[PDB]
């Protein structure tokens, strides 16, 4: 067999007659060295698990990078750090690097102080551009708590009120597009 | 056998006769909906030319395919978080309930949260959470270990504690408030006024609970503890939602399948078509690849698409039902469960929701004598809110979901026309207090 | 994420990217021990032709 | 951005065709993307290869184009059957559904057009100033039981009041505000009180 990977030290127990493993998709997962007798994980060497964080490039050009499922040691290893350029090297190390349940996060201030989600990251993590100014990572909040002075002889009434007008916008239509097969396929 | 459509039972109508209840039950069913999928994400140049310059090079003669697809998927995740956050967060502040439990005797101890406990789930949470196997998965399950193909699983935005706090604010706030903390600012209200409330909304006199509360409670109660049965005996009563998944994790399986079809080509390898034919035929071998392992993406992006759309139709149905059921009072027959609806408490799930339907079910009924109205002194008297009944010898005047007989009075009915007109009108004395 | 949206601008959001940084590989091959030898010794070296 | 919904699926269609234009870019394995090069500089024989994989290259993208429009219309029709019955139940009437018509108490409603959308202004009633009351779910007056015909009983500390549930409206309490049933030793947490007949 032949193949592109990074071979990494197995912990399978292959059977005395079994070479190479093998996926539920009959793809190699594990191999045995032919000379030396062990075996070694094949994980592939490409990251697409990268998302990019961005305020708008009219307020700002600051962005954080995450990486998903990963610890933030093993950064500079998955997407090969060493073998980037000095820029990218920036967004995988440094100290804003915080690790969610979701991967590994860079660029983004980890505040301890909850808001209202802005811009959604994952596992409760949200990030917004906030001040002198940078890109924040906070866990969000789910509303400002409350307590209800509830008991079996009191009831709260309401002496005044607002009229409130609130708006819902619904689509109704879209374009009535045609095509003209023939002309498009063979103009 | 010719299946049977149900048990035949005629009624016993006359023009005459009316069957009115003498008892109820406080029944609780189980509603369960999906609420979203599995944010699943495919690197397509990793899928398709896995580490390969050349596939590389030659799939990017054809356009944007790629790029759409993996635009489709992002779209589909985002309207899955979309769904989350708008059937659950729909509530401004966190409430939580108070230590003291005086719920009028009712017992909710299995649907507030625990506190001896990290996730702060309800007893009903735990067990709708162990009653969600993933062993007949496969991806799923093998990629929850960590399937490292190009293929990754996205968490979901609200991690399941901030769904159980969320389920947990709602429910508090329906206990210690009633309908008010959805309008608005919750409004405190002892829970037997709010049951009274819901009552007098489905044409039931607050009396009637009064006078038989402890009852009620205790049947609510059984009730729940039923539940708490069926959960424990039933693991099949999630199958929508395990079908999800499974569906889910079949498109995945398919999808990763096809990586073992030649589509046409020569093998299914890529590297040995490289190393095998000579550039010019090996092409020829690698755009069939190519097309085939699109056609596959693009089937699986179209059914994920199609999916999707199911859920989102399921999750827009479980939103309004909160917004109806639980910071309100609906007056829809059948859309919060068989029977008049009281309440409904809701619960986290999978992927799902799972609503607790508090219905109220009229169980002893009785034969009446009926009439139209009735005549006193050449005029015709109505009910002002009730039914006129007789067990034989007099005639009272009770609600109609609930006998509770009342004598007849000009604060009870009201006077219109004469005795000329209905068909059906009875002589009788209107005792005037 | 700008030329993957193919745009000089972008909004505010988190957008999902491709996988353009490539690395340099290096090439390995293994194959198992050199056993099982003709003999070829004693073919060309052989006492009488 | 208020109508962002909107914009969005306009984009989205634009983006659509935008792509459409740029899949005639497109080899897809041919040796060119343009017909009529391949016409000028190949003759029937091979011109016939080059060709049926230009066209099954646009067919797929036609056909994918074609599935996401149709995937989304029907997106858009469920999005214009609920606007449909919003319009039904929030316009022309008054629904007591809980939210389908803004948060708060459903007053009323009032359509605007819009490209390709339509704009509900919903107008309800919220609460806003509250206040604490002690109340009981019943009040004795003779050892019978007296229950609020409409509202509740509220005690403002001395006196004895029954208000509507939404706004604090106290009024003395009669017989005419209040309907006998039983007596008055089953309701739990009931308190005395007198009720003035008139
Ligand atoms: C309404 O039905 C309930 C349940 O059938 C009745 O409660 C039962 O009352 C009897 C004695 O009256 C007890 O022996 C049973 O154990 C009770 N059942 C339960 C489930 O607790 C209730 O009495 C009925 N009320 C009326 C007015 O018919
Ligand atoms: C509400 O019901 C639960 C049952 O689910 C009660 O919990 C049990 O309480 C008894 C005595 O208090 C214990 O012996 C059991 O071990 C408890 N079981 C569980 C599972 O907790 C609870 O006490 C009830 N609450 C009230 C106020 O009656
Ligand atoms: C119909 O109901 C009325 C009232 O509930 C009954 O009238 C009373 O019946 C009780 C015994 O059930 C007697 O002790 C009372 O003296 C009756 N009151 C009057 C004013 O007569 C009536 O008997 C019931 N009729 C039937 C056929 O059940
Ligand atoms: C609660 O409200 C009532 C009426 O609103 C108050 O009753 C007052 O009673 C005195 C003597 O009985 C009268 O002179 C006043 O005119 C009454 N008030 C009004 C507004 O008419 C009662 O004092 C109030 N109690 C508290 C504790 O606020
Ligand atoms: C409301 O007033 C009645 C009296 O009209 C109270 O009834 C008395 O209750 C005490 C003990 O609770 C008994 O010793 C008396 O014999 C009862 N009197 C009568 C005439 O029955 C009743 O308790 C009062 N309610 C409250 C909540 O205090
Ligand atoms: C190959 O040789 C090495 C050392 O000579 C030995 O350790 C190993 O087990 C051998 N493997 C096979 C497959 O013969
Ligand atoms: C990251 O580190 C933790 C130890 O805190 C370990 O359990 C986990 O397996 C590591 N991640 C990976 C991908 O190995
Ligand atoms: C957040 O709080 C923790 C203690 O819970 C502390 O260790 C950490 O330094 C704090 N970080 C910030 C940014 O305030
Ligand atoms: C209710 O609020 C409005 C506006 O805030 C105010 O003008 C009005 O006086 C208030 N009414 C009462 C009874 O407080
Ligand atoms: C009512 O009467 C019909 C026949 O007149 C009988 O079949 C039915 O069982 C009766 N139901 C009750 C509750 O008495
Ligand atoms: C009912 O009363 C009317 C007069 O009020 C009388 O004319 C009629 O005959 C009576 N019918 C019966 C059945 O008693
Ligand atoms: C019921 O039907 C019978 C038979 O036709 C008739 O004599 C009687 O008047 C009817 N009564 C009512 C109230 O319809
Ligand atoms: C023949 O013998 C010579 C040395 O005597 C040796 O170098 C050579 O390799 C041998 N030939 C073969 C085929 O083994
Ligand atoms: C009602 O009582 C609670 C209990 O202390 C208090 O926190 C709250 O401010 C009170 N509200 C009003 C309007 O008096
Ligand atoms: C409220 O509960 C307390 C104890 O929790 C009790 O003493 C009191 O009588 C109750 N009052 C009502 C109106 O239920």
């Amino acid at each position: 067999l032949t193949g592109t990977g990074v071979l990494t030290e197995s912990n399978k127990k292959f059977l005395p007659f079994q070479q190479f493993g093998r996926d539920i998709a009959d793809t190699t997962d594990a191999v045995r060295d032919p000379q030396t007798l062990e075996i070694l994980d094949i994980t592939p060497c490409s990251f697409g698990g990268v998302s990019v964080i961005t305020p708008g490039t009219n307020t700002s050009n600051q962005v954080a990078v995450l990486y998903q499922d990963v610890n933030c040691t093993e950064v500079p290893v998955a997407i090969h750090a060493d073998q980037l350029t000095p820029t990218w090297r920036v967004y995988s190390t440094g100290s804003n690097v915080f690790q969610t349940r979701a991967g590994c996060l860079i660029g983004a201030e980890h505040v301890n102080n909850s808001y209202e989600c802005d811009i959604p990251i994952g596992a409760g993590i949200c990030a917004s551009y906030q001040t002198s100014q940078s890109i924040i990572a906070y866990t969000m909040s789910l509303g400002a708590e409350n307590s209800v002075a509830y008991s079996n002889n009191s009831i709260a009434i309401p002496t005044n009120f607002t009229i409130s007008v609130t708006t819902e916008i619904l689509p109704v239509s879209m374009t009535k597009t045609s095509v003209d097969c023939t002309m498009y396929i063979c103009g | 056998y010719t299946m049977s459509l149900g048990a035949e039972n005629s009624v016993a109508y006359s023009n005459n006769s009316i069957a009115i209840p003498t008892n109820f039950t406080i029944s609780v069913t189980t509603e369960i909906l999906p609420v979203s999928m599995t944010k699943t994400s495919v690197d397509c140049t990793m899928y398709i030319c896995g580490d390969s310059t050349e596939c590389s090079n030659l799939l990017l003669q054809y356009g944007s395919f790629c790029t759409q697809l993996n635009r489709a998927l992002t779209g589909i995740a985002v309207e899955q978080d979309k769904n989350t956050q708008e059937v659950f967060a729909q509530v401004k502040q966190i409430y939580k309930t108070p230590p003291i439990k005086d719920f009028g005797g009712f017992n909710f101890s299995q649907i507030l949260p625990d506190p001896s406990k990290p996730s702060k789930r309800s007893f009903i949470e735990d067990l709708l959470f162990n009653k969600v196997t993933l062993a007949d998965a496969g991806f799923i399950k093998q990629y929850g270990d960590c399937k490292f193909n190009g293929l990754t699983v996205l968490p979901p935005l609200l991690t399941d504690e901030m769904i159980a706090q969320y389920t947990s604010a709602l429910l508090a706030g329906t206990i210690t408030s009633g309908w008010t903390f959805g309008a608005g600012a919750a409004l405190q209200i002892p829970f037997a006024m709010q049951m009274a409330y819901r009552f007098n909304g489905i044409g039931v006199t607050q009396n009637v609970l009064y006078e038989n509360q402890k009852l009620i409670a205790n049947q609510f109660n059984s009730a729940i503890g039923k539940i708490q049965d069926s959960l424990s005996s039933t693991a099949s009563a999630l199958g929508k939602l395990q079908d999800v998944v499974n569906q889910n994790a079949q498109a995945l399986n398919t999808l990763v399948k096809q990586l073992s079809s030649n589509f046409g080509a020569i093998s299914s390898v890529l590297n040995d078509i490289l190393s095998r034919l000579d550039p010019p035929e090996a092409e020829v071998q690698i755009d069939r690849l190519i097309t085939g392992r699109l056609q596959s993406l693009q089937t699986y992006v179209t059914q994920q698409l199609i999916r999707a759309a199911e859920i989102r139709a399921s999750a827009n149905l479980a939103a309004t039902k909160m917004s109806e059921c639980v910071l309100g009072q609906s007056k829809r027959v059948d859309f919060c469960g068989k029977g008049y609806h009281l309440m409904s408490f809701p619960q986290s799930a999978p992927h799902g929701v799972v609503f607790l339907h508090v219905t109220y079910v009229p169980a002893q009924e009785k034969n009446f004598t009926t009439a139209p109205a009735i005549c006193h002194d050449g005029k015709a008297h109505f009910p002002r809110e009730g039914v006129f009944v007789s067990n034989g010898t007099h005639w009272f005047v009770t609600q109609r979901n609930f006998y509770e007989p009342q004598i007849i009075t000009t604060d009870n009915t009201f006077v219109s026309g004469n005795c000329d007109v209905v068909i059906g009108i009875v002589n009788n004395t209107v005792y005037d207090p | 994420t700008k030329c993957t949206l193919k745009s000089f601008t972008v909004e505010k959001g988190i957008y999902q990217t491709s996988n353009f940084r490539v690395q340099p590989t290096e090439s390995i091959v293994r194959f198992p021990n050199i056993t099982n030898l003709c003999p070829f010794g004693e073919v060309f070296n052989a006492t009488r032709f």
